[PDB]
RNA sequence: AAUAAA
């Protein structure tokens, strides 16, 4: 039992601080033109003070592949992690765990700061909104909750009878669509909690769904053999295509901020890119996952880039256009991989796996033995 | 190495 | 919600250079180019040497590449010009009207190319194949363009490289091989990218491969490869034809290759060791990096390279009895500047092209293997990058002007970097230096006349009387002389080699040698005199009614000669002109007269004879060609320069200046006519409201030139370097009269009369340099310098500047205390550099820095702002008092908390140290306390102090030298500028745009009112004022310009919580500093700002009706001119991400006035309009913006 | 350039509220919001759906939950919103074992 | 005071 009521000593903590790159990248701007400019950095351990963060090497995504552990954070009563976020400005992490509690750490020095109980079912997705002023948790319950910054509850409903697998919201975030175990996707209203269209024609369970950046277009994927993959018109409710991507059960169903490309991820080892402009034929198939694939996340600054996981526990980097991957690490976790999140600036990446454990990742540092 | 008083003028008009 | 934008300082800073023949096949220019600009040079060896300019244009964009080629049965060379988003361009010099022509334009921007990806990080690149039967360009890293040559162009056709018979993935260079029977490319490329963090698992990575290109049949296989290479390979460079083969330059190696032996490869440090696997050996004393050099070939075997630093090396091929390479030489030979390009001009001349400080011109001889030494020639001014600005009042004014209602101001700016690190203080009108000043009203024109080189008469002309005055120790009256005082002069003159001085009345023509006559003639013509003109030996006299009688001068006295002259049209003025530049072909003299019937002509003088002949002068052609109403009251032709070898022809007509520049052109028609054409120049002097407007002069404080009276006059300059510059002169008010004067108390200065009836003597101030298109005066400072500030009370500078130094211990933060590491390597490591700052104080007086002013920082504590603030003071009467703020943070890794400062800071007024007038100010620290975070912005609020530590934004109040917190916020990831109007604040961050902020004093609560919820990478923010409406002016990393509202009753702001944008720009310029004045219109005030690329540039509000009427105008100046390069200006300031365009742009508008009557009223009518309401509201613009 | 003599429509604006909506769900914290001019003049008939911060008396201790940015509370917070050094609560370990371990403790050590 | 010392 903890209460904040026992005398503890003074504790010195690791930490990885981004305000030294920024300020370098600041004065190295001034009086260069681009990355033809930069001076190199040499691959020893006295280069310390020529780091920039990502957005100082646009020509060298390479960079931004995180495979130095930093820290391992686990609760004191431990259970499966199956949601991790960051803060719209990257202050703290929130994570969601499968006893409906929040737990929340410090994004400078990952320690604990705070824990509440959110929901009475495992909690199965949460998102943030566009203009950073809400954010939307669901359970396995079917409840929706509405939260604010300070970790306070204004709203509560319920919205399917089964269990709720993801959430994600219209490009001006006054709508948000839902997808269930029914077998359904449903639009909502966000201001007045009012339905408005229902989605039917997967004949499974949905496992995933996702809103255009711009377009306003659904995309869902679900259990169904026959209709693995499946766009709509949330104006009218009517079916636009069918794609018949994957052999096996569809996992995850991203779409990248460029509005061209879409992302999948399924139970046949295998991710795939498509052009949604022309679905005739695929982009790429990327091979290398010994086992399921689960998770994705594109990165906030490369365009191309993207990081994988596996339900061996696995995690992969990719870059579109190379056949092979460009990095990755055996045994990150122990057990399957649910989710993964992107700091803001895109210089540390955070990982919830099924072995009660969240654990943090960095780039790694010039002249690193890496053994 | 290689990179490159006032008031003194008296007018006597007649 | 509407702007005009212009442009009042052209950017500087060059990046492209090369040698060819622009003009004609018998000599080759210099050419160089940076952004928009294009500069042609010529080397003038008979002057020491000097650059000299021959030509320069602009362009609607900005220049990616360059390259020159020479075509089949041409007598020039056509430059290969590429612009952003795969532009390609060939133009060529047109002889006949002295300008630029255009061959071809292609575009490749079809999205299909791009394969799905929108942000674009590769520049199109140009290369041309050394035997002119082809050329490249890469486009978006995967497409290349082929271009062959034989009309002149065969159709073009793309490759894609990602399916070649290998797969090129990231193409580092190109370039075209030497020999070989086809076009032959070498391709650097890394299939498998890494970076130095990565090292221990991914070493050998880069690759090369060589491809032949058949033209006809456009195939092109692979003939030469290689595999295994260092990650850190940066560039190749091609030998030449005798040896043959490549160079290929990396960070820590430099490498040799050919086709048919094993490559040799040696190593320049110890950083090699872990890193690469390729066979290398050690280059015995020599230690140095090669990440950012420029190389060229000066021989066959020699090659100059400038290393970053400035160092120059020379490295010689070394090679065995059959031209095979087998070792290498380094000579380390001098120090320079930091270079963007170079080329080779002469045997033993470099040219080295520079973007942050002065290009230079080398000179090279071998002293008696071969060793060199250089030598510098020439130079370029540059004001470089322009980080910060500040404004201020100069020094010294004289006190006949200090009752001005109009603000005295001065500019300094902190420019170059590394060791080419100064300062710039820039004006932009002359100030005179007034030494005596008199009192005589009634007069009208005045001369100054030579009795080695010192004026020894005033001549003055009264209403019916003429004044005579000796100019010596004292100035004094003559009552008696051989001169004339009944009546007024016409023009009084030297005559012969200044021995004589000629007396021109109305009723006669006087020749004098001293204070004694000589002889006399009467002229009595049927009208009065009302024009002389005066050459060497001749002078030519004008009645009222159009005759024409010449004198010369026979060995001295006059003789009587007339010219046989036809009277078909009367003469209504005329000029003479004597050339020593040789230009005038068909020392010689020559006549120019216009008459009523609007012709031009010019004669040769010893015998009357027409040569040319212009139909329709007065309108105002842009060239003017042989041919064999407004009215014109003035012409002269003079010869600037050096050694008077650039004519220049000055036309008044109506209330409008014309300028005319003379080239050669020998047309093969007609027999005995003048090969010279002339040219109109463009400029923005208004005349708008017989004594002579344009009055030349020779050697005021050693310039030559023309100086333009009447409402706005102005300075007229050339100098050896061929470039004319036009400097206002504002100050006092519209000048009557000017003559130069060099006398004992006014050594080479000059004469002027006020419109009130004073006489001022003057001289021009001598701490500036009128050579540039601004006066400026450059400090050097051999460091970095990031931030100046100006102290109002003290009439101080305190600017914050940089040094780098090895770096030696490496911190950690493992322990309970902070603990360190020596690093300990071989001889042959290179260590990392580290920076130590500085803040020093700066007088205006003279500018140097006062000794024992300096205040030293700690060991890694970089400083992120200063700035002047206003805090609140009980010993004042406003209640508010100046201070210099800084905020500091210490850099010690990725590891190690970060933690900054706060210096707050008063210049106070000492006793002098004896024999130092400089010691009388100095520093006076308040409080230097540290902080529980990173200080990264600074500010005032109604007279407290803002500061953003961390992820918040507090409030301060002092008071005893205590800092006391009364409110804070939460904020975003990383806040960098912030400013406040009132009690608003603005705030910018790195990633995340702008947000308002709003603070109220009597509950002590800090709101946020609203903000901008779209990303954003902001640069620098300022506000803009018109007359109650208050808006944001952003800058951006795409070279953009926004203004932002907040409208609470507009329906897409949702109820205040989103900035609206309202205006939209695109220049080709990132902007880092702002400030503002008022309008020298009632309560609009202007918003300049200073360019990265050198530049100075504004904005100013304008009436919604105004705009809407100019939109019109510049619609049909788009659609209905021809501009360089093919561009289209409304393309060009298209905002790069919907736009909004509510800004006018300035420069396509200034189009208008370089047109001629005819066509500017045609012009007009299309748009049913009048010329007179276009030029008013164009003029109004230029008057309304004169500060400075 | 001095803009004392000019009186913006951004100061009108915000003086006069004008735009104000009310909240959309009961029990949003006004955290970060303005102070509400009207109430303090017995005007503001809005009731607790008013977007700006009602303010009572009767507050002595600065709450240490709205420090870090985590108060519930809001409006009904019996603690003090502002920032003020010299009225933060006492330090419980300073008071209860007669030390402290933090060597930048922002509690009042009594 | 709702976990300030997890
Ligand atoms: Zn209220
Ligand atoms: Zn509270
Ligand atoms: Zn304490």
């Amino acid at each position: 039992t903890f209460d904040g009521k026992r005398m503890r000593k003074a504790v010195n903590r690791k930490t990885i601080d981004y305000n030294p790159s920024v300020i370098k990248y600041l004065e190295n701007r001034i009086w260069q033109r681009d990355q033809r400019d930069m001076r190199a950095i040499q691959p020893d351990a006295g280069y310390y003070n020529d780091l920039v963060p990502p957005i100082g090497m646009l020509n060298n995504p390479m960079n931004a592949v995180t495979t130095k552990f930093v820290r391992t954070s686990t609760n004191k009563v431990k259970c499966p992690v199956f949601v991790v976020r960051w803060t719209p400005e990257g202050r703290r992490l929130v994570t969601g765990a499968s006893s409906g509690e929040f737990t929340l750490w410090n994004g400078l020095t990952f320690n604990f700061e705070t824990i509440l109980q959110a929901h009475d079912s495992p909690v199965r997705a949460m998102t943030w909104s566009h203009n950073d002023m809400w954010m939307l948790t669901a359970d396995h319950g079917g409840y929706v909750k509405y939260w604010q910054s300070n970790m306070n509850n204004v709203k509560m409903f319920q919205a399917h009878k089964e269990a709720i697998r993801e959430a994600s919201f219209s490009p001006t975030d006054n709508k948000f669509a839902t997808c269930s175990d029914d077998g359904t996707v449903r639009i909502w209203d966000f201001l007045r909690c009012h339905e408005e269209r229902i989605l039917r024609g997967h004949g499974a369970d949905v496992k995933c769904v996702d809103w255009h950046p711009t377009k306003g277009l659904v995309v869902s994927g679900s259990k169904d053999s026959q209709q693995p993959i499946k766009f709509w018109d949330p104006k009218t409710g009517q079916s636009l295509a069918t794609l018949h991507a994957h052999k096996n059960t569809v996992m995850e169903v991203k779409l990248n901020l460029n509005g061209n490309w879409l992302l999948t991820a399924s139970r046949d080892h295998l991710c795939k890119l498509f052009d949604i402009r022309n679905l005739k034929e695929e982009l790429q198939v990327f091979r290398g996952h010994k086992k399921e694939a689960t998770a994705v996340a594109w990165h906030p600054v490369h365009e191309g880039l993207f990081a994988s996981g596996g339900s061996d526990g696995s995690l992969l980097f990719w870059h579109v256009g190379v056949e092979k991957e460009v990095g990755g690490m055996e045994m990150a976790h122990e057990g399957m991989i649910w989710s993964l999140a992107w700091h803001p600036l895109g210089h540390i990446l955070c990982s919830g796996s099924n072995d009660h454990t969240s654990k943090f990742w960095t780039r790694n540092r010039p002249g690193d033995k890496m053994r | 190495d290689l990179s490159d008083i006032k008031n003194s003028i008296k007018l006597r008009l007649n | 919600m509407y702007a005009v934008y212009k442009q009042a300082h052209p950017p500087t800073g060059l990046e492209f250079s090369m040698y060819c023949n622009f003009f004609n096949n018998s000599e080759r220019n210099l050419v160089v180019a940076g952004t928009s600009q294009l500069y042609v040079y010529r080397l003038n060896r008979d002057a020491r040497e000097k650059l000299e300019l021959a030509a320069s244009f602009s362009f609607f964009g900005n220049v990616m590449s360059m390259a020159s080629v020479q075509l089949a049965g041409a007598k020039r060379d056509a430059l290969l010009l590429s612009f952003k988003d795969a532009k390609l361009s060939v133009v060529e010099y047109d002889p006949g009207t002295h300008d630029l022509k255009t061959l071809s334009l292609h575009y490749f921007e079809e999205p299909e190319l791009r394969d799905g990806f929108v942000q674009n990080v590769h520049t199109p690149r140009v290369r041309v194949d050394p035997d002119g039967r082809c050329a490249a360009m890469l486009v978006y890293g995967t497409r290349l363009v082929v271009l062959p040559f034989r009309s002149s162009f065969l159709p073009s056709y793309i490759i894609d490289v990602r399916a070649l018979d290998e797969k090129l993935l990231n193409i580092i260079d190109l370039q075209f091989l030497h020999g070989y029977y086809e076009p032959t490319l070498l391709i650097l490329f890394e299939p498998n990218q890494t970076w130095p963090g990565r090292v221990a698992v991914r070493q050998d990575t880069c690759s090369i491969v060589a491809i032949s290109l058949n033209i006809t049949q456009k195939v092109h296989p692979v003939i030469w490869s290689l595999t295994s290479l260092p990650f850190d390979c940066t560039q190749a460079l091609a030998v030449p034809k005798p040896i043959g083969g490549v160079v290929v330059f990396a960070v820590n190696s430099l490498l040799y290759l050919n086709q048919s032996v094993p490559p040799y490869g040696v190593a320049l440090n110890s950083l090699t060791t872990g890193t690469t696997a390729f066979p290398l050996r050690t280059q015995e004393g020599v230690r140095i990096t090669l990440d950012c050099a420029q190389a060229t070939f000066i021989s066959y075997d020699k090659m100059v390279i400038s290393l970053k630093g400035g160092e120059i090396y020379v490295l010689t091929l070394i090679t065995d009895g059959m031209r095979s390479v087998r070792a290498f030489h380094f000579d380390k030979a001098a120090a320079s500047v930091l270079t963007t390009s170079m080329v080779t001009m002469e045997p033993g001349y470099l040219f080295l092209g520079s973007r942050l400080g002065n290009s230079l011109l080398l000179k090279y001889t071998e002293k008696l293997l071969a060793t060199y030494s250089f030598e510098v020639c020439d130079s370029i001014l540059n004001i470089g990058p322009c980080a910060n600005a500040a404004v201020g009042e100069p020094a010294f004014l004289s006190e006949e002007f200090q009752n001005s209602p109009e603000p005295d101001l001065e500019i300094v700016v902190c420019s170059g970097h590394g060791k080419n690190g100064a300062l710039s203080v820039l004006q932009k009108s002359i100030r005179p230096q007034v030494v005596t000043t008199f009192e005589l009203p009634g007069c009208y024109d005045m001369w100054t006349v030579i009795a080695g080189r010192r004026h020894g008469f005033l001549i003055l002309s009264r209403e019916d009387s003429t004044m005579i005055l000796q100019t010596g120790q004292e100035i004094m009256e003559l009552d008696t002389s051989g001169f004339a005082t009944q009546g007024p002069t016409v023009f009084a003159g030297n005559i012969g080699d200044n021995r004589y001085i000629v007396q021109v009345s109305p009723l006669g023509i006087r020749l004098l040698e001293g204070v004694n006559q000589l002889h006399f003639i009467p002229v009595d013509l049927g009208a009065p005199i009302v024009q002389c003109a005066v050459a060497d030996p001749y002078v030519v006299i004008m009645s009222a009614e159009g005759h024409v009688t010449m004198f010369l001068l026979k060995s001295h006295r006059l003789a009587l000669h007339k010219p046989p002259l036809h009277h078909q049209s009367k003469v209504i003025t005329l000029c003479l002109y004597r050339d020593l530049s040789g230009m005038f072909t068909t020392p010689t003299h020559w006549c120019l007269l216009v008459r009523e019937n609007g012709t031009m002509e010019i004669y040769q003088l010893p015998d009357w004879r027409l040569v040319f002949l212009v139909k329709n002068f007065p309108v105002g052609q842009r060239v003017l060609v042989d041919s064999s109403l407004p009215l014109v009251k003035e012409v002269l032709l003079v010869a600037l320069g050096s050694r008077q070898s650039r004519p220049y022809l000055l036309v008044h007509v109506d209330q409008e200046l014309l300028i005319y520049e003379a080239f050669p052109h020998d047309s093969q028609l007609g027999q005995g006519n003048l090969k010279v054409r002339f040219k109109k120049v463009p400029h923005n002097i208004n005349f708008r409201e017989r004594v002579a407007r344009f009055r030349y002069f020779e050697d005021i404080y050693g310039y030559s030139g023309v100086f333009i009276c009447g409402p706005s006059p102005h300075w007229l300059l050339v100098t050896g370097r061929g470039a004319l510059r036009l400097h206002p002169m504002a100050i006092d008010g519209p000048v009557d009269s000017f003559a130069p004067f060099h006398n004992v108390n006014c050594p080479r200065g000059f004469l002027y009369f006020n419109r009130q009836g004073e006489l001022r003597i003057s001289v021009l101030p001598a701490y500036l340099s009128y050579d540039a298109p601004w006066p400026v005066r450059k400090i050097p400072l051999r460091c970095t310098a990031h931030y100046v500030a100006y102290h109002v009370e003290s009439k101080v500078y305190a600017v914050a500047t940089s040094t780098n130094t090895p770096c030696a211990r490496i911190p950690r933060m493992t322990g309970e205390e902070k603990e360190f590491e020596t690093i300990e390597r071989d001889e042959r490591y290179i260590h990392p550099q580290q920076e130590a700052f500085s803040i020093q104080l700066i007088s205006p007086v003279s500018w140097e820095a006062i000794p024992n002013a300096r205040i030293e920082l700690q060991e890694w504590e970089h400083v992120t702002c200063m700035k002047t603030v206003s805090l609140r003071s009980e010993e004042t009467v406003s209640g508010l008092k100046g201070y210099v703020a800084a905020g500091t943070c210490l850099m010690q890794g990725e590891e190690v908390t970060c933690r900054g400062r706060i210096l707050i800071m008063d210049v106070i007024e000492v006793v002098p140290e004896p024999g130092q007038p400089l010691t009388k100010n100095k520093f006076k620290v308040l409080y230097e306390k540290e902080q529980k975070g990173p200080v990264t912005a600074l500010c005032h609020c109604n007279g407290h102090l803002v500061s953003a530590i961390g992820q918040k934004i507090f409030l301060w109040s002092l008071r005893a030298s205590e800092l006391t917190g009364m409110a804070f916020i939460d904020t975003q990831l990383y806040i960098h500028q912030m400013i406040s109007v009132k009690n608003f604040i603005l705030a910018a961050d790195v990633m995340k745009s702008i947000s308002l902020l709003r603070y109220q004093e009597e509950s002590k609560t800090l709101s946020l009112v609203s903000r901008d919820a779209k990303p954003l990478e902001v640069y620098s923010v300022d506000f803009m004022v018109d007359n109650a409406q208050l808006g944001f002016l952003v800058s951006d990393r795409d070279r953009n310009l926004m203004v932002y509202m907040y409208l609470p009753e507009a329906k897409e702001s949702f109820g205040g919580m989103r900035l609206l944008r309202r205006a939209d720009f695109h220049v080709g310029a990132h902007v880092n500093t702002f400030w503002r004045t008022p309008c020298r219109w009632e309560n609009k005030h202007i918003t300049w700002f200073a360019t990265l690329d050198g530049g100075i540039g504004l904005l100013l509000p304008m009436q919604e009706k105004t705009y809407r009427r100019l939109l019109m105008l510049q619609n049909a100046l788009t659609t209905m001119l021809p501009h360089h390069a093919g561009l289209n200006p409304r393309a060009f300031r298209m905002l790069h991400v919907n736009a909004v365009r509510n800004v006018l742009d300035g420069e396509l508008l200034n189009r208008y006035l370089y047109l001629s009557t005819m066509e500017r009223s045609e012009l007009a009518k299309k748009i049913g309009t009048t010329p007179d309401i276009i030029l008013d509201d164009l003029l109004e613009t230029d008057r309304v913006t004169a500060h400075f | 350039a001095s803009v004392d003599h000019i009186k913006f429509d951004l100061e009108i604006a915000v003086e006069q509220q004008l735009g104000a909506q009310p909240l959309p769900f009961p029990g949003m914290d006004k955290s970060g919001a303005a102070v509400c001019e009207f109430f303090l003049k017995a005007a503001c008939g809005k009731g607790g759906m008013c977007p700006f911060r009602h303010i009572s008396g009767e507050k002595t201790v600065v709450c240490k939950h709205w420090l870090r940015g985590l108060c519930k509370k809001g409006d009904q917070c019996e603690f003090l919103h502002e920032y003020d050094m010299t009225k933060m609560p006492e330090c419980y370990f300073y008071s209860k074992f007669g030390e402290c371990s933090n060597k930048e403790c922002p509690f009042l050590h009594i």
